[PDB]
């Protein structure tokens, strides 16, 4: 996360973390459920084996908080694509249950109509991640968090010298050096709403970090609520 | 704006029009309150609410 600000206590409870063989962070998760994860497909291709991370709002000290979890199954869209990111969604399964507790508790799924019609014409939505805090920069050893607004349609596909697909969104900034950043991949979009956290995208990709007339692209979580759902059942 | 346009029907969460009068419903873990609108969580820590 590039600009923002820190998650203090309990800020960002539904921020997971995908750790590789070596313990290092390289991509974020959503918590859905005790036993479900949602991040993107492509994350599924930086690492060969990983685990997955909760309750970590620094990745330096041991508090007390965090849990790592081993992953039983991987749930990617059949339909994910490299050349474009369409479909960048993937659903996993953890062996054993999360203990929910300070710093850790799932995001809400929201009912497809209302989000598409109430939460995503709200005027911002929230980023988190231990991404780098600028594009040529190292991970963050701080879980940060980012007011990002949605952005106009029309304007993103203007925007953008590649496809922006209906499984898509944009939110971010013009110019202001604010943005995700390469490490947030997978990690959680989320809306607030009546003091209510509802997931609505997943941090996909851009055209490097926070840079002028670009912005964020994230996975349109409302184009595969029946999928979630269906994924989160077998 | 009317119904479900207006304030969010006046539910705490999912807003639906059935029969040209406002449903509201609520997310996993939460039961809708005996006023209809509002959502009370089931247990401790329910989805979308920051921890303490
Ligand atoms: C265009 C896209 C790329 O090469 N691909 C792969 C193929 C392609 O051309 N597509 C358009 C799909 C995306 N790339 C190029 C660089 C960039 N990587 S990154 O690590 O700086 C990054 C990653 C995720 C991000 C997420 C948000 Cl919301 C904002 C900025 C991010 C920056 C990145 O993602
Ligand atoms: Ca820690």
């Amino acid at each position: 996360i590039v600009g923002g600000q820190e998650c203090k206590d309990g800020e960002c409870p539904w921020q997971a973390l995908l750790i590789n063989e070596e313990n290092e962070g390289f991509c974020g998760g959503t918590i859905l459920s005790e036993f479900y994860i949602l991040t993107a497909a492509h994350c599924l291709y930086q690492a060969k084996r990983f685990k997955v991370r909760v309750g970590d709002r620094n990745t330096e000290q041991e508090e007390g908080g965090e849990a790592v979890h081993e992953v039983e199954v991987v749930i990617k869209h059949n339909r994910f694509t490299k050349e474009t990111y369409d479909f960048d969604i993937a659903v996993l399964r953890l062996k054993t249950p999360i203990t929910f507790r300070m710093n850790v508790a799932p995001a809400c799924l929201p009912e497809r109509d209302w989000a598409e019609s109430t939460l995503m014409t709200q005027k911002t939505g929230i980023v988190s991640g231990f991404g780098r805090t600028h594009e040529k920069g190292r991970q963050s050893t701080r879980l940060k968090m980012l007011e990002v607004p949605y952005v106009d349609r029309n304007s993103c596909k203007l925007s953008s010298s590649f496809i922006i697909t209906q499984n898509m969104f944009c939110a971010g900034y013009d110019t202001k050096q604010e943005d995700a950043c390469q490490g947030d991949s997978g990690g959680p979009h989320v809306t607030r709403f009546k003091d209510t956290y509802f997931v609505t995208g997943i941090v996909s990709w851009g055209e490097g970090c926070a840079r002028k007339g670009k912005y964020g692209i994230y996975t349109k979580v409302t184009a595969f609520l029946k999928w979630i759902d269906r994924s989160m059942k077998t | 704006r009317k119904l479900c346009s207006l304030d969010n029907g006046d539910c705490d969460q999912f807003c639906h029009e059935e029969q040209n009068s406002v449903v509201c419903s609520c997310a996993r873990g939460y039961t809708l309150a005996d006023n209809g609108k509002a959502c009370i969580p089931t247990g401790p820590y329910p989805c979308g609410k920051q921890t303490l």
